[PDB]
RNA sequence: UUCUAAGGAAGGCAGCAGGCGCGUAAAUUACCCACUUUCGAAUUGAAGAGGUAGUGACGACACAU
RNA sequence: AAACUGCGGACGGCUCAUUAUAACAGUAAUAGUUUCUUUGGUUACAAGGAUAGCUUUGUGAAUGAUAAAGAUAAUACUUGAGACAAUUCAUUCAAGUGAGUUAGGAUGCCACGACAAUUGUAGACAAGUAACCAAUGAGAAUUUCUGAUCUAUCAAUCAGUUGGUAGU
C-alpha cells in the first residue's frame, strides 16, 4: 500500500495505510471528513526484540 | 646623521650587514632596506637613495598595503 | 587523676563558629574563606565566601574543644578510642615485613562475612601476574605502532619525497 | 581593573564619548611590573586563553650577543647606564626593552683567551675601554616584563657612538 | 526583603506560573520530555528550553437562524 | 547508592533602562589577534606520599553551617626512563602571494619539555592522555568605506586633546 521503505537498520518497514471504508504499531490515523476515507502510517516492527529496543 | 635627532637610536624593522669586497659580513655598514608594495604602486626614488628611517612607511618598513585605496587632496600638513 | 600532657587541635565556639588555627586573637572575626584552611566548603570551583571564625586563643566563651593526643565538651570530656586496610600491594609489604619477592596474597587481611558466606579482601595493587602485563598485556607492548611500525613510515615517507624532488627539470 | 579600550577617550572633534556598557574581560590591562635589578624573582601569570607569561620582577643574570663574534653568553648585570624614554628608570636600574645597561666581559674576555690566545682587557676604540674599565655596554632586546628574561646584544660601532656621546 | 532561641544568618522572578502596586490597558501558582533541539561519564538522565492542555470578541478564514 | 575526578551551568530563557557615529546594516582587512569542542596529521616484571565518601567523638536555634581523630583509591597531586617539538634573542641563506628578511633552512644561546607509571574480558581491536601543525573559522574580537530623528532662543569645541620617538 502506497510506499514501501525498507529500514533493516531500524529492524523495520513502514508503510501509508490507505483504508478506503504485537509487532503492529499504528499512529498518525485521521480520516477524512465526510466520512469514507481514512488514512494513516502504519510500523511494521518484525521480531519483538526490535520493539521493546526500538520503541519509545 | 640627521636622522638620528630622537633620544634613541633609529634603526630600520629589516637591518642586515652587507658583505664587503672580499665576500664575508661586513658589520661596519648597514644595508638600506626597501621592499615594493603591490597593485602597481612604484617605489619612489627616494625610498631608495633617501637615508631617512620610519618604521610607518610602506616601502622601508613591515607594513602592508590591503584591500581598500582611497583618493583625495591634501588639507593640512602641519 | 595523674594527668597527661595533650595539645590543643581543634574547637568551636559557643554560637558553633569553628576555630581557626592561623587566627591569634581571642574575639570572633570575619574572614574570606575558601577549601583551603578547611573552615568553608565551597559549592562551585573557585568561590570564595566571607564567614565568621574563632581566634586560636581559648576563652570562656568555648564550648567543645579537641585537644586530644578526647572531645572534651568543656568540664565534661567525651572520648574517641582498621576499616578497611590498605590496597596496594607495596603497602602490604610494609606492614607485615614482607620482602619485594615473596607472595603477598597469602598475607591480604581477610574479613569475612555473617549474615544469613564469603571472606572478603580489596581489590588488589601492583603485583606480578602474569597479565599485570595488560599493563602491558600488550598495552605497553605497543609501543609498535610508534616503534618504526609508524617511525619507519616517517622515513619510507621522507625518502621517497628527495626523490621527486630531485628530479626538478 | 585597568582598561585599554577606546570607549573612554574622546573623538577626534573633541566631543565626549557617552557610555553604553560597563568594563569587560576583553580590554582588561595589568599593572606594570618595573623588572628591577636584584636577586632573582618571577612570577607565572595566566592570560588570556589559559596561557602563561613569566612576570620577571627582579633579575641579574642575562644572555647577551656578540655579532661580530657570533657567540651568546650568559652575564651579569652591573648597572643601567641610560634609559631613552624615562630617566627615572636609570637611579631604579630599571630593566626594559632599549635600555642601555652594563655588563661584565668576563665570560666575553675568557672565550677570547680560548679562541684567539689573546686578552681584550678591528674593534671600536670605546668597545675596548669597556673591556679594561670591566664594564661594557650593551642594549636589552627582550621584553623582560613578559618573558621574563634579558635578552640583548653587545653595542657596536655606529650604535656605540651615539650611546656613548649621550652619555 | 526574610528567618532568629537576640547570639547571629541568605536573598536578588528585566526566568515559567503567581501576588501587591500602577494605569484606560494585558491569561493557569496545570501536565510531560512523546515533537525540535541543547548539555552530560551517554542509544537510557535532565530541560517552566520545547510540546500539550486552560482563560482569550486583540486580530485573520469558513460557516448556522 | 553516596563520594573523589571529568565535563556543563559563558548555550538556552527574559527585558529595552543605557546608547546621537555610539550601536546596527551592507562592505572590506586582519601580512594586526585567536581559544573550547570536533576533524586530519606529527613529535620500568611500573615509583612516592594524603584525601573524600567510610568508622568514631561533636558544637550551633539555624543555612547548600560546620570541628577532631583513625584508615583507603586514581586518567586527582608528584617523581621518573622510554629519544624531538614550540618560545625569546643575535647573525644569516632565501620560493607562494598584488605585495613581506614571508611559510622555510643554517649557526649560538637561554628557559619549556613530552606521546598517563592509563582503562575494557568484554563490547589485536578498542578507549584515554601531553605538546605542535592545519581545518572547523566567510566563527569570535578589533578595524576600513558609506549610511541615522528634531533643534542655531546650541557658533565655536578639544589639552591625552592631534601627531612623533622610546617603552609599558
Amino acid at each position: 500500500t502506497r510506499n514501501l521503505i525498507v529500514n533493516p537498520l531500524l529492524c523495520r518497514k513502514q508503510v501509508v495505510v490507505d483504508i478506503y471504508h504485537q509487532t503492529i504499531v499504528l499512529n498518525g490515523f485521521v480520516t477524512k471528513y465526510g466520512g469514507g476515507k481514512t488514512s494513516g502510517f502504519a510500523l511494521i516492527y518484525d521480531t519483538l526484540s526490535a520493539l521493546k529496543k526500538f520503541v519509545p | 646623521m640627521a636622522e638620528q635627532t630622537e633620544r634613541a637610536y633609529q634603526k630600520q624593522v629589516f637591518h642586515h650587514h652587507s658583505r664587503n669586497e672580499k665576500g664575508e659580513i661586513d658589520f661596519g655598514n648597514v644595508k638600506r632596506y626597501h621592499k615594493q608594495i603591490g597593485m602597481g604602486f612604484v617605489t619612489p626614488a627616494e625610498a631608495i637613495k633617501g637615508t631617512y628611517i620610519d618604521k610607518k612607511c610602506p616601502f622601508t618598513s613591515d607594513v602592508s598595503i590591503r584591500g581598500r585605496t582611497l583618493s583625495g587632496i591634501v588639507k593640512s600638513c602641519h | 587523676f595523674k594527668g597527661y600532657i595533650l595539645k590543643i587541635t581543634g574547637g568551636c565556639d559557643k554560637d558553633g563558629f569553628p576555630m581557626m588555627t592561623g587566627v591569634a586573637t581571642n574575639n570572633r572575626v570575619r574572614l574570606l574563606l575558601d577549601g583551603r584552611n578547611g573552615c568553608y566548603k565551597p559549592l562551585r570551583n573557585g568561590e570564595r565566601r566571607r564567614k565568621t571564625v574563632r581566634g586560636a586563643i581559648v576563652a570562656g566563651d568555648i564550648s567543645v574543644l579537641n585537644t586530644i593526643v578526647k572531645g572534651e565538651g568543656e568540664i565534661e570530656g567525651v572520648t574517641n578510642d582498621m576499616r578497611a586496610g590498605p590496597k596496594r600491594a607495596s603497602h602490604i609489604r610494609k606492614l607485615f615485613n614482607l620482602s619485594q619477592k615473596d607472595d603477598v596474597k597469602k598475607f591480604v587481611i581477610r574479613r569475612e562475612v555473617a549474615k544469613k558466606k564469603r571472606s572478603k579482601a580489596p581489590k588488589i595493587q601492583r603485583l606480578v601476574t602474569p597479565r599485570r602485563l595488560q599493563h602491558k598485556a600488550q598495552k605497553l607492548e605497543a609501543k609498535k605502532l610508534h616503534k618504526i611500525a609508524m617511525l619507519k613510515e616517517a622515513k619510507r615517507y621522507a625518502a621517497i619525497l628527495n626523490r621527486y624532488k630531485v628530479l626538478k627539470a | 581593573g585597568i582598561t585599554r579600550d577606546s570607549r573612554h577617550k574622546r573623538r577626534a572633534t573633541g566631543g565626549k564619548k557617552n557610555s553604553m556598557q560597563k568594563k569587560k574581560k576583553n580590554t582588561m590591562g595589568r599593572q606594570p611590573a618595573n623588572t628591577r635589578l636584584g636577586a632573582i624573582r618571577v612570577h607565572d601569570v595566566r592570560c588570556r586563553y589559559g596561557i602563561i607569561k613569566r612576570r620577571a620582577l627582579r633579575l641579574e643574570n642575562g644572555n647577551f650577543s656578540w655579532a661580530s663574534q657570533s657567540i651568546t653568553k650568559g652575564t651579569k648585570i652591573l648597572n643601567v647606564v641610560y634609559n631613552a624614554s624615562d630617566n627615572d628608570f636609570v637611579r631604579t636600574n630599571t630593566l626594559v626593552k632599549g635600555a642601555i645597561i652594563e655588563i661584565d666581559p668576563a665570560p666575553f674576555r675568557l672565550w677570547f683567551l680560548k679562541f684567539y690566545g689573546k686578552d681584550i682587557a678591528k674593534f671600536d676604540e670605546a668597545l675596548l675601554e669597556g673591556f679594561q674599565s670591566g664594564r661594557v655596554l650593551a642594549c636589552i632586546s627582550s621584553r623582560p616584563g613578559q618573558t621574563g628574561s634579558v635578552e640583548g646584544y653587545i653595542l657596536e660601532g655606529k650604535e656605540l657612538d651615539f650611546y656613548s656621546k649621550k652619555i
